[PDB]
This record gives C-alpha cells, sequence and structure tokens, in this order.
RNA sequence: CUUAAAGAGUCAACCCUUUGCUUAUCUUCCCUAUUUAAAUGUUAGCAGCCGCAUAGGCUG
DNA sequence: AGCAATTTAAATAGGGAAGATAAGCAAAGGGTTGACGAAAGCC
DNA sequence: GGCTTTCGTCAACCCTTTGCTTATCTTCCCT
C-alpha cells in the first residue's frame, strides 16, 4: 500500500493500448478515491464513470467553490453501439454508466451479476459489460470467501472472452492467487 | 476489536478506566446514522494523515494526549490510516497484517521496542470457548482451533508483514493462526465444481450458484432509520459515558443497519456509540 | 465428497443391552456396523461408515442389577416340564432413542434414497429391539471439511461415540480414566469345522472373544471432528473410527 | 431503618398518622443510668452502657457491667445500691443476660 | 442380516404418636428543582321565512 | 385533527445478638426362573 | 438302537446405592 496500486494498474492497462476496464473495488469510498486519484492524475468524465448504485447523501460542506474534490456522477462519455439491442434503449442515467463506459470505476456488486441471477434480467448488463471490458479486482482479500468464490467466477467469465484480470492484492494468500489464475485459465 | 458491543464494552472500560494518563476515546464501528458516521470518517482521514504535520491543527497537541480509536474490522479494510501504535483484538491473521498497515503507513520512522500489543483473546472465548475466532475471521464449526491461546496459535514476538499470509502452510492449522487461515482458503476456493466452488460447470446452466453461493451474504438485515431526530422502531436514544469522548458528532438523519437478531431487544442508538446490548 | 443420510430419533425399544458378558447397556458399534452392513445387503447402498447418537438410553432393571426376560419354553423335548417357570439365561434388554448417520455413496436423487432407507428401517432391528419410530430421513453432503460439520451438527441432539483407546486393559483405565468400555471387534480363538447348525454352511466361521476398546460419550456438537465419530469396520476384524483415537 | 427503599428518610407512619416507635419512648423511660463512671448525663440502661450515636459503652471493659455485677450479686458480693439499682433496672428493661 | 434369532414378573399392604422459640432492641442526621412559553389549525357550521318536502332558494 | 421540550443530579456510615434443644419404638417376607447324569419304559 | 420321559445329583455370596456429558447464535460489505 502507498506505492500507487491503481495507477500501476491503469499504466498496465494503458501499456496494451488504449483502456476499456472495469475497475471493480469494494466500498463506495474506496472507488471515491480511486476515481478522485484518476480524475486528478489524468482522466476526465469522457473515459471515466464512477458508479456507486445507493445515492448516498454524504456531500461537501464548507466551500463548493473551493472544494476541488468530490468526484461526482455526470459520465458526459460516449453511449456504445450496445445500447439498441437492451430493453427501452438500455437505462436511464445508470445502465448507460454501466453498460456505455470505457473505464467503469465501480462497486464490485454492479460486475458480479455478470455470473448470472436467480430471477430476471439483470444478469445481461454486467455480462455484455464484462464480455467487451477487462477486470481490475483491487485488495481482493477483504471479500468474503462467497464473494471471492463469485469475484473468480467474474474473472473466469471475463477471461472467456479475452480480456485481462488485473488483481491488486499485498496479501495474497498462494490459494487465492492459485484459484483466481486457474479461473482466468479455463 | 472484533463487533460492535465488544467495542462498546472497550469504550465504556476505558471512559471509567482512573489513570494519570490522558485518554481521548473515539468509537469507529459502521453501525452509526447517515450524517454521524460520514463525519467520523471526514475527520479521521484529516487527522491521522501524517504525510505532513497538518494534524497539528486538527487535535490538541500541545497537551500530552492519548487518542485513541476504539475501531470494529471497518478500520482495517479501505482506510488510508496511521496512528502511532494499535492493541488489536485476534480475529484472523489478515486482521492482524491489515491493522499493521494502519500503524506507520505514513511514517518511515522504525519502531524500537513493540507498536503493537497484540491481546491474549478474543473477547468471545468468555462467551463461547468451543469457537471465538468465527466472527471477522476464517474460524468456523468445521475448522476448530485445537487451542485458543495465542501463545500456542501465534508468535509471542513477530514482525508482522505480509510473509505470514504470502508464504502459505496447510499443516499444523488446528493450533496455529495462519495455517487456519491458508487451510479454508484452499479447502473452499479449490479447484472443483461441487456447487459453491470456482470451477462450476454444469451448474452455470442451473440456479445452485446463485443461491447457494450468495455474494455478500449477511445477515438478515433490517434498517431503523433515523427521521429528523425521531427514530423508527425501537431504538430508544441513549445518553453515553461522557468522560474520555474526544470527539462526537451529533446525527438527525441517516439509517442505522440494524440484525434481525438484534431487532428483538432496542438497539438503544446513542450519539457517541452507535448499537449496543443493554 | 461425502454423503451422508440421517436418521434422527430413532426410538427402538426391547434393545438386547448384553453387548458382551462384560459390557450391558448400549449397544456397541460393531451393531451399528453391522446395522450398515444390513442396509448394503437388503437395500444395495453400500455403506462405509456410520455415526451413531444416542438421544435416549435407558437399561431396564434397577441401578445396579438389570431387569431379567422371563423365558419362554421353545427348546424341543423338554415337555413336561413346561409348566413350571422356563430357566432365565441373561439377557438384559434396553430401550433407546438413537441417531443414526450413514456415509453412503449415491447416484440417484435423494428421494429414493430417502425411501430405501425409510424401508430398511421399517425392516430393521437395532441391537435385537423393534424400531418403535424414527423420524424421515434426510440426506445432508459434506463437500468441505464445514460442510461435514453441517452434517454432524444435524444430528442434534445426541451423544457420539468416540474412540479413546487401550493403554493397558479395560478394567484399569475404566476405574483411573474414567471411561465406558465397549465392543470395537471380535478376536478369533478356533476354525469352526461344524457348519450344520449355522445360518450359512458356506460361509466361514469362527468363535470369537469381544475385543473391546475404551470410549467416551462427547455430544455430536461437541465433536471436533466428524470423522471420529464415524465408525466403520476396519481390517483386523474390528471397527475403527476415521479419525482415530479421540484426543 | 430502610435499605432499597429509593427513599432516603422514611417516617414511622401508623396508618398514615405520624407517630415514633415503642422503643424510642421505652429507651427514653431507661435513660436514667448515672451511675457509670465518667457519669455526666443519664444513659439508656444498657447491659454495657452502650450508645449507638457516641460509640462508646460506658459500663464495658472496667467491671461495672450488668453481666459482673449479676453474677456477683448471685455469689454473695454485696451490690452497692446504684449497682443494685443498676441491675435492677436492666432486669426491667430485659434481654437474655446467658453465655 | 446388528452376542442376529426368542421370551407376561406378577400379587399384597394402617407410619405412627407426642410436642411453649422464647427473650431486649434510638435509624439519623443534611438539603434551592430551578428559567421560559401565541394553542394554532377559518374553531363554527347558526337564528326565520319562502315553501308539500327532512328537494330547492332567500334573509343577516 | 396532531401538537406535550431540553440538561442536571439521586447520600455518604454504622449495626445486622447469642443460648437452648433437634426422641425414643418396630416393621423391612419369600413364592418361580436346573443342566447334565442316570435308570427306564418305548418305538 | 436310539429315544424320550422322569427322577436323582451337586451345590453354597462380601458387598456398592449416580454421573457417564452437560446442545448446532453476526464482524465487514453494498445493494
Amino acid at each position: 500500500t502507498g506505492k500507487g496500486k491503481t495507477l500501476a494498474n491503469l499504466k498496465l492497462l494503458q501499456h496494451f493500448g488504449n483502456v476499456r476496464c472495469s475497475f471493480g473495488l469494494g466500498m463506495v469510498s474506496l472507488t471515491k478515491q480511486t476515481a478522485k486519484q484518476f480524475l486528478d492524475m489524468g482522466v476526465d468524465y469522457n473515459s471515466a464513470a464512477m458508479v456507486t448504485g445507493f445515492s448516498k447523501s454524504r456531500f461537501n460542506l464548507g466551500s463548493e467553490s473551493l472544494d476541488q474534490d468530490e468526484v461526482s456522477v455526470e459520465y458526459w462519455g460516449q453511449t456504445s453501439s450496445l445500447s439498441k439491442v437492451f430493453p427501452n434503449n438500455n437505462a436511464g442515467f445508470k445502465n448507460k454508466k454501466l453498460l456505455s463506459a470505457p473505464i467503469l470505476v465501480t462497486t464490485t456488486d454492479h460486475l458480479v451479476k455478470a455470473s448470472g441471477v436467480k430471477k430476471g434480467n439483470k444478469q445481461m448488463l454486467p455480462y455484455v459489460r464484462c464480455m467487451h471490458s477487462d477486470l481490475v479486482l483491487d485488495e481482493i482479500d477483504d471479500y468474503g470467501i462467497e464473494d471471492m468464490v463469485v469475484l473468480a467466477r467474474l474473472v473466469y467469465l471475463t477471461a472467456c472472452y479475452g480480456n485481462k484480470v488485473i488483481i491488486s492484492s499485498a496479501t495474497i494468500t498462494p490459494a487465492i492467487s492459485n484459484i483466481f489464475y486457474e479461473a482466468y485459465s479455463s | 476489536t472484533t463487533t460492535i458491543k465488544d467495542c462498546v464494552a472497550v469504550t465504556q472500560e476505558l471512559q471509567n478506566w482512573e489513570t494519570d494518563l490522558s485518554i481521548k476515546i473515539l468509537c469507529y464501528h459502521s453501525r452509526f446514522v447517515g450524517d454521524t458516521k460520514a463525519q467520523m470518517e471526514e475527520y479521521l482521514s484529516k487527522v491521522l494523515n501524517r504525510k505532513g504535520d497538518e494534524y497539528k491543527k486538527f487535535v490538541d497537541t500541545t497537551t500530552p494526549t492519548a487518542y485513541i480509536v476504539v475501531a470494529t474490522p471497518v478500520v482495517e479494510v479501505g482506510r488510508d490510516f496511521d496512528f502511532d501504535w494499535a492493541i488489536i483484538e485476534p480475529s484472523s491473521e489478515r486482521s492482524i497484517v491489515q491493522c499493521a498497515g494502519r500503524v506507520l503507513r505514513h511514517r518511515s520512522s522504525t519502531p524500537t521496542t513493540h507498536n503493537i500489543h497484540i491481546l491474549k483473546y478474543p473477547f468471545k472465548f468468555y462467551r463461547n470457548s468451543n469457537i471465538c475466532y468465527d466472527v471477522a475471521g476464517y474460524e468456523s464449526k468445521g475448522y476448530k482451533l485445537k487451542s485458543k491461546n495465542m501463545l500456542d496459535i501465534y508468535k509471542k514476538e513477530s514482525i508482522v508483514n505480509s510473509v505470514n499470509r504470502l508464504q502459505g502452510d496447510a499443516a499444523f492449522y488446528t493450533k496455529s493462526l495462519t495455517a487456519l487461515e491458508h487451510k479454508v482458503l484452499l479447502d473452499k476456493l479449490t479447484t472443483d465444481i461441487a456447487d459453491t466452488n470456482v470451477f462450476v460447470g454444469g451448474w452455470q446452466l442451473t440456479a445452485n450458484p446463485h443461491e447457494y453461493c450468495k455474494w455478500r451474504r449477511g445477515t438478515k438485515n433490517e434498517d431503523l432509520v433515523l427521521t429528523d431526530g425521531k427514530w423508527s422502531g425501537n431504538v430508544t436514544t441513549t445518553k453515553p459515558i461522557q468522560s474520555k469522548i474526544w470527539r462526537k458528532w451529533q446525527g438527525e438523519n441517516g439509517s442505522i443497519t440494524v440484525p434481525e437478531y438484534l431487532l428483538d431487544k432496542t438497539i438503544c442508538y446513542n450519539d457517541f456509540y452507535g448499537g449496543y446490548e443493554n | 465428497m461425502r454423503k451422508f443420510i440421517i436418521v434422527k430419533n430413532v426410538k427402538v425399544d426391547g434393545i438386547n443391552a448384553k453387548s458382551s458378558d462384560i459390557t450391558v447397556g448400549m449397544p456397541p458399534a460393531t451393531t451399528f456396523c453391522g446395522l450398515g452392513e444390513t442396509m448394503s445387503i437388503k437395500t444395495g447402498i453400500v455403506v462405509k461408515a456410520v455415526s451413531y447418537g444416542s438421544v435416549k438410553f435407558e437399561v431396564r432393571g434397577s441401578r445396579f442389577n438389570t431387569s431379567v426376560t422371563k423365558f419362554a419354553w421353545q427348546d424341543r423335548g423338554n415337555g413336561g416340564k413346561a409348566n413350571n417357570n422356563s430357566p432365565i439365561q441373561p439377557k438384559p434388554l434396553a430401550d433407546g432413542v438413537f441417531t443414526l448417520c450413514f456415509e453412503v455413496e449415491w447416484e440417484d436423487c435423494a428421494e429414493v434414497l430417502v425411501d430405501k432407507v425409510t424401508n430398511f428401517i421399517n425392516t430393521a432391528r437395532i441391537a435385537g429391539g423393534t424400531i418403535a419410530s424414527f423420524n424421515k430421513p434426510f440426506v445432508k453432503v459434506a463437500k468441505d471439511a464445514e460442510e461435514l460439520a453441517s452434517v454432524k451438527n444435524a444430528m442434534m441432539p445426541c451423544y457420539v461415540v468416540v474412540d479413546c483407546g487401550v493403554e493397558v486393559n479395560i478394567f484399569e483405565d475404566a476405574v483411573n480414566r474414567k471411561l465406558q468400555p465397549m465392543v470395537n471387534g471380535y478376536k478369533k480363538l478356533e476354525k469352526i469345522v461344524d457348519n450344520k447348525h449355522m445360518r450359512d454352511k458356506f460361509t466361514p466361521a469362527y468363535l470369537a472373544t469381544p475385543t473391546y476398546t475404551m470410549i467416551g460419550y462427547k455430544m455430536v456438537s461437541n465433536v471436533d471432528n466428524f470423522d471420529q465419530a464415524l465408525w466403520q469396520y476396519g481390517e483386523n476384524t474390528k471397527v475403527k473410527t476415521i479419525g482415530g483415537i479421540y484426543n | 431503618f430502610v435499605e432499597n427503599s429509593k427513599l432516603s428518610k422514611q417516617l414511622f407512619d401508623l396508618n398514615g398518622q405520624a407517630a415514633m416507635h415503642d422503643q424510642k419512648i421505652g429507651n427514653a423511660i431507661r435513660t436514667i443510668d448515672t451511675w457509670y463512671e465518667d457519669a455526666t448525663t443519664p444513659i439508656a440502661v444498657e447491659p454495657y452502657g452502650s450508645v449507638v450515636r457516641n460509640g462508646v459503652a460506658y459500663r464495658a471493659g472496667n467491671k461495672t457491667d450488668l453481666f459482673t455485677l449479676m453474677d456477683g450479686a448471685v455469689n454473695g458480693k454485696s451490690l452497692t445500691e446504684e449497682d443494685q439499682m443498676f441491675v435492677t433496672a436492666n432486669l426491667i428493661r430485659g434481654g437474655v443476660f446467658g453465655g
């Protein structure tokens, strides 16, 4: 920690060319931190899309003009061609930010539904998202055991279409690193 | 510490603790109202930032003071905090490594004697001596430690880093915490398909990997909501001990997440420490 | 990867409590291993191990003497003596509510496995006792060790048998370390040359003296490893636990 | 005398009406003992000359308690009129004097 | 195919009687419950008289 | 036709008495539960 | 030539007066 892991992940993604990735992170505030790093280093909202699907009421006080912080939800971005095959032209704000994002800095639960769902059509949007985009999962050790199982299911599904999985965990256990490699290998 | 009532027990003991030290106590668990919780976060991020000396102005560093933050595993995940020292209630070894990462995270000065004091037992030993590390840990009913003594299951003096988690040991998992951790990790995330496993094949066709392997599997979790100072369910606001509280932010809106088990009794929300059993 | 079927609250009465000459009380693991191989024969589901626990168990009699059974004049040629009371050979009787858990390997649905075990148990006889009642058996699987403990805790409430081993002999340690002795198998003495008065004429027969191991009763949830409660036929003409000696 | 009563001072309320104990009165009847050693004020007639308030017994440890004078009188030791009157006063006060 | 296989414990009853737990107790002192304030919400849905009306209108 | 306010503190202490006794009877049953060996009629 | 019935044969104690174990419970997290 403290060495700039997420910046190194973006560097590794950009080494192969232009970036198309889903930064799936635990917690809302860690996604906010990675979004703020992406904003102040080089990434605008035409490429980045911070997705936290709860609409929290945590606002910044003191000075709105002198903030230079509090990464928000606008996504000027670019609507992908996949929105025409989704129901009713995808959706409003949230699913447009999901599907059409080049870089999707999101909470992870908007990506683990790609592996499948009980009832409804909630699988298709993260499925089609992870089909054409890379997957970057940071500090996977903080998740639960079943959470890590479904995250490696997501890694297997992402590798099923040739995309690249970046795992960023310092305290990795050989077991975890191995089963994530075996999911990527399958 | 491990859980919320453990945190308020450590807080209520330390507040009533007579000493010459100027203890200033904070509670940092997850059961808090929208406003109060967010306020704790921003304050803690701006006082524990030790890459510069900007914090000297967010706390009273003029007077010798012990600024103590009693927290649950919400501090060891995703927090850019830098403490001078930590006292850890043992639940898992990755908790030890992460709370080591909350001490001297921003500085580079080496400690001289000892900067982490690990407790002898988790507090669930006095409540359940059969199993005590299952809360926020990989101990469970199928993987039981033979002894719960941390002299038996951990090194008495140890340089805590990622090395013990990085190495990986499957032998002697019943009397060491690290090998207990590694055992569970290879016995649940295995190269099989099972039904709740990771290579799942044949079952993707079925609804089984989405029912028996539930993402964010938590307890029932109902949400008692504070509406403008007036609580919804069986909450009953209370008064904290006002002995050593350094900072206490008030809250009026927001919601608290209470497990259905603790819904039976009053969660007794308080401005200083959120939920407990009283 | 392990599969189990549990029959909970098996109320059985008329149990032949005479486990051996020096043990009267709970039937040993040879009895329940014999019950397991009996279903391996009638139902065809081949059983590796059985973990059995005692919910309730009372030996019929006082605290120092068992209630003997009033014998019936059933031998041939002793008519004329039939008006008097038949002589009593020692066979203590007991009642017991048990919980059984059979390690099976099965390839069909759980409903036909439950039906086969139910059809066996309806015609079974625990330790010479008529099965008075039993709950509907349920199938549970032990994929991992936490799942093994799930099966373990599904036998609640019952006191399972864990093996604690023989140090010197049976009487000494039963007083000293206070553990219970039971038949873990038998010792072969002589080959039997007369197969006329036996069940089969082709199955080889031996006179046997029961070997005993020393065991303890622990509640199934307090048992750390479920393999230390699953008894199975060992290859020493004895029975043994999968987990070995309980420590 | 009260303990767990959530009320600091009770009063003897005979059916609500304020009253004082009979023992309070009867102690004030037998406050006639002016015949102990440091005899300045009358104290209550007790086998030891004991008062709860002053924390001292005026007839203890100095061979003028009721038990030694009772043993003496019984044996034959002529009791002085004041000692005799003290022993008689404790007898009409009452109490177990055995042991 | 489980120390497998098998077995009716039956019966009967008088616990009696007797009794002295008495004795004496000082609960007692102490003291600030203090300071506020719009009841608003139309706050009333009436009295006659024009009429067959307990339909509908008028009068203040 | 619902609206009923907030904090603050709930007493320190001294005592819970010993001396006596705590019955003596008389009962408390056995009745069946025996397998080998040896004469001795009997197919 | 067994075979089944009934009668005769051979014995002799030192007892002790409940526990065995003791039940399958919430941290993160975001939706």
